[PDB]
């Protein structure tokens, strides 16, 4: 019964979005929880014009708006694979690299924790971004590794090259290695 | 040395008599036929429409277990003429009964016949027949062409082509006439190609054959 | 309402192209309205192939108003066209 | 259910839906044996029950239908079509954009349990084992139609493992080679499923999920042959895919049989540095790797015969055997093929009745008769 309500609400939102795109832009600027991001993208065709303001949404000074823009762009690239989507995906990779240059450690964790599955989505949508994606990962990996060496840790992940409430840095390193696992198993089973 | 002198002397009388002779003695002799094959491909510039018409006939009668390795370029550029209506329909009759064993020959034949279509939007039914029979005669040679002939870009979404463009229809009728026997071909299409197969099967049932696709069972 | 005046239209192709330029939109209510317009226009365009393709494509769609308009236009084309009737 | 009244039962059917508000309200057992049995009004009540009952009642029916029961109290056709209808109820997909999907992406499925999967697959094979008048090709068409439901209800690698690990006993009316053939549609990564399918040795006619990748590999091999970075991949991946799975390359063998026809451009092969040298070496490597598939059963030796004839024609067009390694390798492969199969030996003798007389070489005469 949940799916019926979901698809009816998707119908009403599609009608309201095609009535005027300004409401769609305002809502995606405001944001909604990420668990709706598949349902809203798969079910509302009008989200295609949502690829018009992702450059504008990613340029806002607010940070959680940038995570929302990255995640929404990733789900759109899963849905619609277009040259426009690939161009905005390259812009997204450049924006993530630039924010890697400019971010404080706590804000770096807060920005890079919810994003990294979007890099799996970007790599799944487009092969020609692989190495670029890979470059970002290796960079973020070692910078997080450097942060692990800054202070003592309760798990010491540096010597764990074999395979709760923890330190944020080891959580970020674990997220990086899990998103690399997800990328590799996507590539192996991706035919 | 008879046929090396028996052709290039006089008007259509001597030439047509000699080539009807090679018709019958290529029909009677299962061998020898590569020699009459390359003694017919030279005589395309005889500047007689009757000689061209009866030459298309004299090689369409002997087109049995005969392939074209290098002598297929002239026989496909011979279509290039201002009107040549009887010559053109004879050439389409020749192209649907010929046998070939190469891939680039298929590529050049298709691009030349599409150039014929874009220069004369008049004979789409005849080319649909000859492309149907070309696909039915040999399906195997065009399997690597499908990744190259149509837009099948790996990650970009393939836009739906113009349905009423009567040139994409010819390459579709080739594809689905060549898709009747080979099993490794349904996996190579896209969703719009199955919907195009649905409309081509329901509209032109005498051009595309029935397939075992899950979309149209 | 003005069905009996439909055969008096001279520039049929421009009229049908201007009407048909809305099938490729993404508003399902607009698409359903345009298929209903095609069903009304059925008398002057019995053997237009892209119309038949649009009816077949929208006929197995998931939006209910599109489906109902597609059934209306399929009923109105099926009274005149024969290849449409068999497909 | 009991009285076989001809016309009036229709009124009774109406009276059923006229007074029973759901389809299943108070008496589930008689109603379930009414809808599913070992009648003519069954499809109407069944499409009702598809579009009438509440979702918890539908889930109750879906667990009791595909539950563990050896009595076989449910008709498989009605039950499986009820499954396929419940997958695609229009209320579930009421506004989603239609017929522009991504083939790589999977949108939604229906989750069932392990014993549910086992019961559903034995039910669909019990359907496939009826064969009163249908025949083998109608069985294949039926299981092709019912296969996407199996791929929907599995939707994973380890449920794929648990369905491919179940192979029944018996030798007559097995029909378990069908799922061992459509593991290619399942796109497995283990050679254990290929081993039982190779032991079955049945022809393959369905499309595979990995067919496009092997088609791209063959096209890359052709492009590497016509080139003289991508050539290294075209040399590695084809052999790796051939040794990983033999049935796929056996299916693609007609597609690569049409290649390697550029030998006549450079008969002496001095102008062609790799246009007529590397491709033949690569394809003889594929054949010497897939020698077990070279000696396969009927309806597959035509492509091998065409490849052997093309190899013989290329050998006859050589510059008096300037390169003897490729000729010796081809002779070794021909000797292995002749020793493996008698029919291939007869085909090779039919070819060599004209080929070895034209060859008249020392190696041709030799092949004509450590630690």
């Amino acid at each position: 019964n949940l799916r019926e309500v979901q698809c009816l609400i998707c119908c009403l939102l599609h009608q309201m979005y095609i009535a005027d795109p300004n409401i769609a832009k305002l809502v995606h600027f405001q944001g909604y929880p990420c668990e709706l991001l598949p349902l809203t993208v798969a079910g509302i065709p009008s989200m295609h014009i949502c690829l018009d303001f992702i450059p504008e949404l990613i340029a806002q000074p607010e940070l959680e708006k940038q995570i929302f823009a990255i995640q929404l762009l990733s789900h759109l690239c899963i849905q619609y694979a277009l040259p426009k989507s690939l161009s905005v995906a390259r812009l997204a990779v450049n924006v993530m690299g630039t924010l890697l240059t400019v971010l404080t450690q706590a804000k770096r964790y807060a920005f890079f924790m919810p994003t990294l599955p979007s890099l799996v989505s970007f790599c799944r949508a487009f092969p020609p971004l692989y190495e670029d994606i890979m470059s970002l990962l290796i960079q973020i990996g070692q910078v997080c590794a450097s942060d692990v060496a800054t202070q003592t840790r309760d798990i010491d992940p540096i010597i764990t090259r074999l395979q709760g409430s923890m330190d944020p840095d080891v959580q970020l390193c674990h997220c990086i290695e899990r998103t690399v696992i997800e990328i590799i198993n996507m590539s192996v089973s991706g035919i | 040395g008879a046929f090396v002198h028996g052709l290039e002397d006089e008007m259509y009388e001597v030439r047509i008599a000699a080539v009807e002779a090679l018709c019958m003695l290529a029909q009677s002799s299962p061998s020898f036929a590569e020699k009459c094959l390359d003694f017919l491909v030279d005589m395309f510039n005889d500047e007689i429409e009757e000689v061209r018409l009866q030459s298309i006939h004299t090689m369409r009668k002997i087109s049995n277990n005969i392939t074209l390795r290098e002598d297929q370029l002239d026989t496909v550029l011979a279509v290039l003429e201002d009107s040549s209506r009887d010559i053109r329909e004879a050439l389409h009759e020749l192209l649907c009964c010929t046998n070939v064993s190469t891939k680039e020959g298929i590529h050049l034949a298709l691009v030349e016949l599409l150039k014929n279509l874009t220069k004369y939007p008049t004979d789409r039914d005849s080319i649909w027949k000859c492309l149907k029979f070309l696909g039915s005669r040999h399906p195997t040679l065009v399997l690597p062409l499908v990744p190259e002939l149509l837009s099948t870009h790996p990650f970009f979404d393939t836009a739906e082509p113009d349905m009423d463009d009567p040139a994409y229809i010819a390459v579709l009728v080739l594809i689905f006439n060549a898709a009747k026997t080979c099993p490794t071909m349904p996996a190579l299409f896209s969703d719009h190609t199955f919907r195009h197969y649905a409309y081509l099967r329901d509209s032109l049932s005498h051009l595309v054959p029935a397939l075992r696709l899950p979309g149209r069972k | 309402q003005s069905e009996k005046h439909l055969e008096k239209i001279l520039n049929v192709d421009e009229f049908v192209k201007r009407i048909f330029s809305v099938i490729h939109s993404n508003d399902p209510v607009a698409r359903a309205i345009t298929l209903r317009m095609l069903g009304s226009l059925a008398s002057i365009i019995p053997e237009r192939k892209n119309a038949h393709h649009s009816i077949r494509q929208s006929l197995d769609s998931h939006d209910n108003v599109e489906v109902e308009a597609a059934v209306f236009a399929a009923a109105n084309f099926s009274a005149q066209s024969k290849d449409f009737a068999v497909g | 259910e009991a009285v076989r009244l001809g016309p009036s039962s229709g009124l009774l059917v109406d009276w059923l839906e006229m007074l029973d508000p759901e389809v299943v309200s108070s008496c589930p057992d008689l109603q379930l044996r009414l809808l599913f049995s070992r009648p003519s009004f069954r499809p109407y009540l069944l499409t009702l029950f598809t579009h009438q009952s509440s979702w918890p009642t539908l889930h109750q029916c879906i667990r009791v239908l595909l539950g563990k029961s050896r009595e076989q109290r449910f008709d498989p056709s009605a039950s499986l079509d009820f499954l396929w209808a419940c997958i695609h109820v229009p209320r579930i997909w009421q506004g989603r954009d239609q017929r522009t999907p991504q083939k790589r992406r999977e949108e939604l499925v229906l989750r069932v349990q392990g014993p549910e999967l086992i019961s559903l697959v034995e039910l669909i094979l019990a359907e496939a084992e009826t064969r009163s008048q249908d025949g083998d090709t109608a069985a294949c068409s039926l299981i092709q139609a019912r296969l996407p439901l199996l791929l929907s209800c599995c939707c994973g690698d380890d449920e794929s493992v648990r369905k491919v690990t179940e192979h029944l006993s018996g030798c007559i009316q097995q029909w378990g080679d069908s799922v061992l053939g459509r593991r290619c549609r399942d796109l497995l990564l283990q050679l254990y499923l290929q081993r039982p399918e190779l032991r079955v040795p049945v022809p393959e006619v369905l499309l595979h999920s990995e067919g496009a990748a092997s088609s791209s590999v063959c096209k890359l091999d052709g492009l590497i042959h016509r080139f003289i970075n991508r050539g290294a991949d075209a040399s590695m991946a084809c052999r790796k895919l051939a040794v990983a799975h033999p049935l796929l390359l056996l299916r693609h063998l007609p597609m690569i049989a049409a290649l390697l026809h550029g030998r006549t451009h450079l008969n002496f092969q001095e102008f062609r540095q790799q246009n007529h040298l590397s491709c033949f070496l690569h394809v003889l490597g594929l054949l010497e790797l897939l020698q077990p598939h070279v000696f396969r059963s009927e309806h597959q030796g035509a492509l091998w015969d065409c490849l052997l004839s093309f190899i013989r024609l290329l050998l006859n067009y050589r510059k008096s055997s300037r390169h003897l390694a490729a000729f010796i390798n081809k002779f070794v492969q021909f000797i292995h093929k002749y020793i493996t199969y008698n029919a291939p030996a007869a085909i090779s003798f039919l070819q060599k009745h004209a080929d070895p007389l034209h060859d008249l070489s020392f190696d041709n005469s030799d092949l004509v008769m450590t630690a």
